[PDB]
RNA sequence: CGAAGAUGAUCAGAUACCGUCGUAGUCUUAACCAUAAACUAUGCCGACUAGGGAUCGGGUGGUGUUUUUUUAAUGACCCACUCGGCACCUUACGAGAAAUCAAAGUCUUUGGGUUCUGGGGGGAGUAUGGUCGCAAGGCUGAAACUUAAAGGAAUUGACGGA
């Protein structure tokens, strides 16, 4: 009951589109962040970070407020989003806001043999934002997160439960590391293991499909 | 010094937007039906805004204003736009093909009227 | 390819360039010269006794600005002359 | 200059399986490059690859079609033994389950798995995934 | 402190330096 | 992928591009899926019925997804004499 | 797939020989010599007009596939285009952009030119660069009247016609919207001429 | 091109690669067979010849040495190969 | 850092070419840096041209000109407003407007 | 022309700019020195990866101009290629902290070969020792002690006898 703009979000409220893996299957842009909030209902949200960074005007300091917020299901979705606002109210109801329009799915897989319930990464990725390079490792079973309590977060709220952690760079800068992290974590669906080797049909997207109860004229 | 404010020229492009079957180029009639199909708090408020667009309808006369867009322009200008030419261009007035155009039309196998005339170098 | 050699036969040329670039670390110049028995007052020890000759005071650098409470140290072992903090409130009544 | 033309052939293929293509050119085309080359196609890397037998030594072009990652050289060729292979997958393969090492062995140019099966072991080549 | 002029400072004490040794030899 | 006791288990199967055989991932924004209809006897249009290809935003980006999709369709027979192997 | 009927027909060689659709540029683009063929002295390139009716049949295709027939917008900055765009808007579905595109129209939600098409077609490629650009951002294919100079960054379909003439740039416009209409349930037939004239999508003065 | 044919390339670019770089390399070079005008005799001449090659009857010259080919003598018919 | 590529000449490729002087402080400068202007006035002014026209034998004469290459230094050229610093978008440009 | 030096002004002072001179020097011959922001602050070799046009030098081909005067040498120019070079332009797949870079890319998906150098800032290119030089100095080259930052790149301001 929000007047959905944005198609794809007409299609979301109608009940057309149940999962939001056919949203990534067909690589759909989120615009609006009531697809995320009905399609992922039991979605967690954790606030970070709140560092003020500061303007130099003629006079005095503008101390505007940035936010860090990881959102998440800890099974296999989490977003990230920076939002510097005037206010932290702003700054942390719109990072959850941005947190989820840049929700992506992660691979999990096996260190492994492939008995039952996928506990950990299937494939050493990197992810390079500025200096900071993290690498996530696939681990046994029981490691846990080894990780900084920064990453570990991001990571306990994909669902990800064994992972081993390389890095470099400053690390201490943390909207980076964070940011380094999730192109990690991002960069698991993007690699090509052989049981992705298959040659696949192709499908039709929603937005083809149920093109007349969307684009409502 | 006589620039008129966004305020005076935005609701001048709302009332031709809605009401240009309506008032007309006379200031006075214009000044007295925004009485009516507008609320505006002042007098010298509402005589700025009807004065300006009073000199709206009187640039529309000649020619389309642009920020303004209604039907009573818009099935008038398709209809200067459904003119056809019967000049007949892209028909033959007797076709200039060159030796290089000549050889493409050969080898699509088509069937066309040339005339071979080389090119200066 | 990336400034050192990679070869198989080339253990050794790896080997000198790491001794020779190993001098530039603080504690391997330290400790493979030996500095902490020849020079640095507590000879490599961790602990030692001495005399007090004088009481100080001594100024704390600015932007601080406080009255310290040191002593003066002859060492028992050594006879080298030190400066020693006497860390509380109070308790350089209670040196001599 | 060329030392290892198996780099020169290993690094024309990273940089054209990153750029899309469906082809390159190796050259100069030695016994091992093309017994890598078979190892990578037998196990679904690659596919056909041609070896044009000029007069001197050898271009080869490779049909990549696209589920290569990453092949290379390590350089140089390590005497590896049978337990340390347990270390040298566990370095430069992503994860246990795909990729492949490639190893010189006395028994042949071959890969790490069923070197495992064999009992045998050599120097290293390379890998791919 | 140009470093340069720091220098021209320096090679007049290392004249200096080296004189005093052959002062006293 | 599968687990041990059957039960493919994946949290989602993506989708490739057609010409470089690329994942297409959830944040390829620059990828397309394009749907061409097939035609029927004398030309029309067949509702619902495509050709569909697919590719990634990098062979988009680097200018060749016009050429890519060139030798996409010829060989499904929508083209007939535009791109030639032999280049 | 396309019987014998989606032949050139030399009727249709005369329309595309005489609006000079077939001499591209000076400057060929390396993803465009495909489209060439035997360059001319005074560095007149030819393109074959043959490879230029395959693409529009199959750019047609892509047009006549999507359903609804309203979200397959087309783009002209330039005014050559900017008649044949909107005539070929009144044929078919075909939500029009003539002239300026407004840049925060496919993204930028809350804009009022907010458009989602599944499919754009763009005039030139140099100049409708914002739209093109703007279409990599939420998934849209893109085809685009080519000539031989012309950046195929993010140009799925290329038609390679020529884009001095005002001629060529409405010739093609109108035979896009006729293969469309020919393709679905609105011009039945595809042997008879469109009696809807190529003139009507040109450029006049004044 | 991102899918092309290196095995079997368009003739027309192997003329215009240098004789190097094609796919097998090989010589651009090839011989003549130079009649003087004195007499029918026949000599062969490579094309980049870097001689002054003298025949039985007009011993002087039939090619002069250029950077490149070598210019016939100017009354002098060839065939090639 | 490196404000421009081409570090403030045209030097890729020599390490030395020559020096020549300013020819407003007589600072010596290398060549391709320096700063060169080429002034082609007329011999008298465009103003006392009549004066000299009518006041001359040989109608419609010749007037002549005077040609002379000026070298600048960076200090020199941008105190007589002959380069006049631009902006860091701007100084990429290479033509004279 | 001009380190030094002489001299003329101004400045509160000028052991400085500026004006006039002017030894050494600047030039050379025969021997020394061995440093430069000796710079592209970017080792040398090899492979690959992206488009463009201009130039230099070499070569290939035009029944192309140029000597159009009957079936018109040679050079120069024009057009297309390729070989090598100095660069540049556009993009940025990639790279980086960024400025920027087709190299500074093919780098946590880290291994083509190889040489030299660095390890927070000072002390300090100092002491000492050796060595080289007629010397100035060059090459090699510390430690004690001190320090919580020094620095790089970009942003916003502020200020500029811009
Ligand atoms: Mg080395
Ligand atoms: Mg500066
Ligand atoms: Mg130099
Ligand atoms: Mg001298
Ligand atoms: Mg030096
Ligand atoms: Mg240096
Ligand atoms: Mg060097
Ligand atoms: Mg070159
Ligand atoms: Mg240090
Ligand atoms: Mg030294
Ligand atoms: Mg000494
Ligand atoms: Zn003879």
């Amino acid at each position: 009951g929000w007047v959905p703009v944005t198609k794809l979000g007409r299609l979301v409220k109608a009940g057309k589109i149940t999962t939001i893996e056919e949203i990534f299957l067909h690589s759909l842009p989120v615009k609006e962040f009531q697809i995320i909030d009905t399609l992922l209902p039991g979605l967690q949200d954790e606030v970070m970070n709140i560092k003020p960074v500061q303007k130099q005007t003629r006079a005095g300091q503008r101390t505007r407020f940035k936010a860090v917020v990881v959102v998440g299901d800890s099974n296999g979705h989490v977003g990230l989003g920076i939002k510097t606002a005037k206010e932290v109210a702003g700054a942390i109801r719109a990072g959850i806001i941005i947190a989820k329009l840049s929700v992506i799915p992660i691979r999990r897989g096996y260190w492994g043999t492939n008995l039952g319930q996928p506990h950990s990464l299937a494939t050493k990725t990197t992810g390079k934002c500025g200096s900071v390079t993290v690498r996530l490792i696939p681990a046994p079973r029981g490691s846990g997160i080894v990780a900084s309590p920064a990453v570990k977060k991001l990571l306990q709220l994909a669902g990800v439960e064994d992972v081993y952690t390389q890095s470099n760079g400053k690390t201490r800068t943390l909207e980076n590391t964070l940011k380094a992290a999730f192109v990690a974590i991002g960069n698991t669906y993007g690699f090509l293991t052989p049981n992705l080797w298959a040659e696949q049909p192709l499908p039709v997207s929603p937005l083809d499909i149920y093109s007349d109860e969307a684009s409502a004229q | 010094g006589r620039v008129r404010t966004k305020t005076v020229k935005r609701a001048s492009k709302a009332l031709i937007e809605r009401y240009y079957p309506k008032l007309t180029l006379d200031f006075q009639t214009n000044k007295r039906l925004c009485d009516e199909i507008a609320t505006i708090q002042s007098k010298r408020l509402r005589n700025k805004i009807a004065g300006y667009t009073t000199h709206l309808m009187k640039r529309i006369q000649k020619g389309p204003v642009r920020g303004i867009s209604f039907k009573l322009q818009e099935e008038e200008r398709e209809r200067k736009d459904q003119y056809v030419p019967e000049v007949s261009a892209l028909d033959l007035s007797r076709l200039n093909v060159d030796n290089q155009t000549s050889d493409l039309v050969k080898s699509l196998g088509l069937k066309l009227p040339l005339s071979v005339i080389n090119v200066s170098a | 390819g990336k400034g050192k050699p990679r070869g198989l036969n080339s253990a050794r040329k790896l080997r000198v360039h790491r001794r020779n670039n190993r001098w530039a670390e603080n504690n391997y110049k330290k400790r493979l010269l030996g500095t902490a028995f020849k020079s640095s007052p507590f000879g490599g020890s961790s602990h030692a006794k001495g005399i007090v000759l004088e009481k100080l005071g001594i100024e704390s650098k600015q932007p601080n600005s406080a009255i310290r409470k040191c002593v003066r140290v002859q060492l028992i072992k050594n006879g080298k002359k030190v400066t020693a903090f006497v860390p509380n409130d109070g308790c350089l009544n209670f040196v001599d | 200059t060329r030392s290892s033309v198996l780099a020169d052939a290993l690094n024309a293929i990273n940089n054209a399986e990153k750029t899309g293509k469906r082809q390159v050119l190796i050259r100069p085309s030695s016994k091992v490059i093309i017994k890598f080359l078979q190892v990578m196609q037998k196990h679904g890397y690659i596919g056909e690859f041609e070896y044009i037998d000029d007069h001197r030594s050898g271009k080869i072009v490779v049909q990549l079609n696209g589920r290569l990652n990453k092949c290379g050289v390590i350089s140089p060729r390590f005497n590896v033994k049978i337990g340390d292979i347990e270390k040298w997958t566990a370095n430069l393969l992503p994860a246990r389950q795909f990729g492949y090492v490639i190893l010189t062995t006395s028994a042949g140019i071959m890969d790490h798995e069923e070197a495992r099966r064999k009992h045998v072991s050599g120097k290293i080549l390379g890998f791919v995934y | 402190m140009r470093a340069k002029w720091r220098k021209k400072r320096t090679r007049r004490l290392k004249r200096k330096r080296r004189k005093v040794r052959a002062r006293s030899k | 992928m599968e687990n041990d006791k059957g039960q493919l288990v994946e949290l989602y199967v993506p989708r490739k591009c057609s010409a470089t055989n690329r994942i297409i991932k959830a944040d390829d924004h620059a990828s397309v899926q394009i749907n061409v209809a097939k035609v029927d006897e004398e030309g029309r249009a067949i509702p619902g019925e495509y050709v569909t290809y697919a590719l990634s935003g990098y062979v988009r980006s680097r200018g060749e997804s016009d050429d890519s999709l060139n030798r996409l369709a010829q060989n499904d027979g929508l083209l007939k004499n535009v791109w030639s192997y032999s280049r | 797939s396309l019987p014998a009927t989606f032949d050139l027909t030399p009727e249709d060689a005369q329309l595309l020989l005489a609006a000079n659709t077939h001499l591209g540029a000076r400057n060929v683009q390396v993803h465009q010599e495909p489209y060439v063929f035997n360059a001319r002295p005074d560095g007149v390139h030819v393109i074959n007009v043959g490879k230029t009716w395959e693409k529009l049949v199959l750019a047609a295709r892509i047009i006549a596939a999507i359903p609804n027939p309203e979200d397959v917008v087309a783009i002209s900055s330039r005014t050559f285009g900017q008649r044949a765009v909107l005539k070929f808007a009144a044929h078919t579905g075909a939500t029009p952009i003539a002239g300026r595109f407004t840049p925060g129209s496919f993204t930028n939600y809350i804009t009022r030119s907010f458009k989602e098409p599944r499919l754009v077609i763009v005039t030139d490629p140099r100049s409708d660069a914002q739209a093109i650009k703007e279409a990599s951002y939420v998934n849209i294919p893109v085809i685009a009247l080519t000539d031989l100079d012309s950046p195929s960054e993010f140009v799925d379909v290329a038609i390679p016609c020529n884009n001095r003439g005002k001629h060529s740039i409405g010739l093609i416009w109108y035979l896009l919207a006729r293969e469309v209409l020919r393709l679905r349930g609105a011009l039945v037939d595809r042997t008879q001429p469109w009696s809807i004239m190529p003139d009507l999508y040109f450029y006049r003065d004044p | 091109v991102l899918v092309q044919d290196l095995l079997h390339p368009t003739a027309a670019s192997e003329a215009r690669k240098h004789k190097l770089k094609t796919l097998v390399q090989g010589p651009r070079s090839y011989f003549l067979d130079v009649k003087c005008p004195g007499c029918l005799n026949i000599t062969t001449v490579f094309s980049h010849a870097q001689t002054a090659v003298t025949c039985e009857s007009c011993s002087t010259i039939l090619c002069t040495p250029t950077g490149g080919k070598a210019k016939l003598s100017e009354g002098t018919s060839f065939r090639r190969k | 850092p490196k404000k421009r590529a081409s570090n403030g000449r045209n030097k890729k490729g020599r390490g030395h070419v020559k020096p020549v002087r300013c020819v407003n402080c007589s600072k010596s400068i290398p060549k391709d840096k320096a700063i060169k202007r080429m002034a082609i006035r007329n011999i008298v002014e465009a103003a006392a041209v009549r004066d000299l026209s009518e006041a001359s034998v040989y109608p419609e004469y010749a007037l002549p000109k005077t040609y002379n290459k000026l070298h600048y230094c960076v200090s020199c050229a941008i105190h007589a407003r002959i380069v006049r610093v631009r902006s860091r978008e701007d100084r990429k440009n290479r033509a004279p407007p």
